[PDB]
């Protein structure tokens, strides 16, 4: 089954099926049957929202560690999530022409230039969520979508099939001894390894072997990677969170300054003025 | 922890 971890706001109230009304039901391809709905009550009243009605899904509601609400360019958000009549209702941002990053990953290979773009946008998104009080623990390519123009859309909610995907979990999470937002920047590195190498840095036949690798393995640096990418992976794949890039006070700035992202104008990127490497069909 | 902070080999 699917496990949706909803990082709700403090004070944000639950929703009911009657509180929204259906305008169109469409197929967003891999998003499946998406119901387009508009709210009747609250601040969001009159807002179009995608609705997914899932039958085999478990809702965990983790509050944010922690005012002005804002739409980040590279994040889609779960606004409401209610289990009614044995069905899980998810009210999310409408992502017209959206697709899965896992689709592109299988069909085409990315240059390091391609990985820079998507990872740069993902880092902005991840830091925005960290600034919102959300620690991901299990950030994974399944949590990464793409909009109609090709820009990254990170889910602000967890998606797992604490059920998470061990392969993307930092040592301190795996240890079940404590973690901070720095655990997510390790996973960022795991993503980078898989994007750039096509394989996972830590993978065994079972979760115990995969866990052991995370905790104890010594990895050969793929030498086809650029020196900048090698350095970033070396600095993000540090088992002591205090020695990890992105664990200091400036957070993502430690990563945004790394030589690998030296070609990114992070201001242009946020303004969606850097054009994505692959453009979805339209 | 008490683990090899560096994961990639030297
Ligand atoms: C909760 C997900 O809903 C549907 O896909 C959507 C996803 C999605 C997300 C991550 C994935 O790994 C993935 O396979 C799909 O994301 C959405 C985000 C939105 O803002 C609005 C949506 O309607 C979907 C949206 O409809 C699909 O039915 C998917 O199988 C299911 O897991």
């Amino acid at each position: 089954e699917i496990a949706i971890t909803h990082h709700v706001k403090e004070g944000h109230e639950k929703a009911d099926p009657s509180q929204f009304e259906l305008l169109k039901v469409l197929g967003q391809g891999s998003f499946g049957k998406v119901f387009l709905v508009k709210k009747i009550s609250g601040s969001d009243a009159r807002q179009l929202y995608a609705m997914k009605v899932l039958k085999k899904a478990t809702l965990k509601v983790r509050d944010r560690v922690r005012l002005v609400e804002v739409n980040h360019p590279f994040i889609v958000k779960l606004h409401y999530a209610f289990q009614t009549e044995g069905k899980l209702y998810l009210i999310l941002d409408f992502l017209r022409g959206g697709d899965l990053f896992t689709r592109l990953s299988k069909e085409v290979m990315f240059t390091e230039e391609d990985v820079k773009f998507y990872l740069a946008e993902l880092a902005l998104a991840l830091d925005h969520l960290h600034s919102l009080g959300i620690i991901y623990r299990d950030l994974k390519p399944e949590n990464i979508l793409l909009d109609e123009e090709g820009h990254i859309k990170l889910t602000d909610f967890g998606l797992s099939k604490f059920c998470g995907t061990v392969e993307y979990m930092a040592p301190e999470v795996v240890n079940r001894r404590g973690h901070t937002q720095s655990a997510d920047w390790w996973s960022f590195g795991v993503l980078m390894f898989e994007m750039l190498t096509g394989t996972l840095p830590f993978q065994g036949k079972d979760r115990k072997e995969t866990m052991t690798m995370i905790l104890k393995a010594k990895l050969g640096m793929p030498q086809f990677l650029s020196p900048e990418a090698q350095s970033l992976l070396r600095m993000l794949f540090k088992r002591n969170p205090a020695n990890r890039l992105g664990a200091g006070p400036d957070g993502v700035e430690e990563i945004k300054r790394h030589s690998f992202f030296s070609t990114i104008d992070w201001n242009k990127l946020y303004r969606r003025e850097i054009h994505p490497p692959f453009k979805p069909a339209t | 922890e008490e683990l090899e902070d560096d994961v990639f080999q030297p």
